C-alpha cells in the first residue's frame, strides 16, 4: 500500500529476500508462502532461488575463501556487508547478475550464520541487505518493474524471453 | 579480526561475468 513514495518497493524485495535467505539457511530445497508478496513473491523467490544457486554453487569456491575470509559474527558487521554490496556497484553499472550475486552472497552468509546456530544475527543482516541493496537503487530498481523485471531477465533462457 | 575488500572486489567480478552468464542463452 502506497503511503509515502515507494514503499511498496521495499516490502515485496523484503519479504522475497527474507524468505529466500532463511530458505536456504535451512539447507533444504523449501519454500514458505510470503504475506503480502504474492504474485512478485512467487515469481521472484522462485527465480531468486534457481538464480541465486547456481551464481553461488559456480563460485561457491569465491564465496566460501571470502566467507572463511569473512569475520563477520555481530550486527556491527553489517556495515562492511553493506558497503560491499554498494562497491559492487562504484562503477555506476547496476547489473543484475552483480545485484543477485549479493543476494547469494548473503544467503552464503546465512548459511553460515545458520549452521552455527546464530539465526539472531540473521534477521538483522536479511534487513541489513535488503534495506542499503534497495535504498542505493531505489529509482533504478522503480523503474525496472522491480522484481517484474529481474525475473524476466534470468527467464530469457526458455521460459519467458523472445 | 579485519575487513581485506577483496569480497568487494571479488563479489563485483562474479557479478559481471554472472550477469554476462545469464544474459546470454543456451544459443
Amino acid at each position: 500500500g502506497p503511503l509515502g513514495s515507494e514503499d511498496d518497493l521495499y516490502r515485496q524485495s523484503l519479504e522475497i529476500i527474507s524468505r529466500y535467505l532463511r530458505e536456504q539457511a535451512t539447507g533444504s530445497k523449501d519454500s514458505k508462502p510470503l504475506g503480502e508478496a504474492g504474485a512478485a513473491g512467487r515469481r521472484a523467490l522462485e527465480t531468486l532461488r534457481r538464480v541465486g544457486d547456481g551464481v553461488q554453487r559456480n563460485h561457491e569456491t569465491a564465496f566460501q575463501g571470502m566467507l572463511r575470509k569473512l569475520d563477520i559474527k555481530n550486527e556491527g558487521d553489517v556495515k562492511s556487508f553493506s558497503r560491499v554490496m554498494v562497491h559492487v556497484f562504484k562503477d555506476g553499472v547496476t547489473n543484475w547478475g552483480r545485484i543477485v550475486t549479493l543476494i547469494s552472497f548473503g544467503a552464503f552468509v546465512a548459511k553460515h550464520l545458520k549452521s552455527v546456530n546464530q539465526e539472531s544475527f540473521i534477521e538483522p543482516l536479511a534487513e541489513t541487505i535488503t534495506d542499503v541493496l534497495v535504498r542505493t537503487k531505489r529509482d533504478w530498481l522503480v523503474k525496472q518493474r522491480g522484481w517484474d523485471g529481474f525475473v524476466e531477465f534470468f527467464h530469457v533462457q526458455d521460459l519467458e524471453g523472445g | 579480526a579485519e575487513l581485506p575488500p577483496e569480497f568487494a572486489a571479488q563479489l563485483r567480478k562474479i557479478g559481471d561475468k554472472v550477469y554476462c552468464t545469464w544474459s546470454a542463452p543456451d544459443m
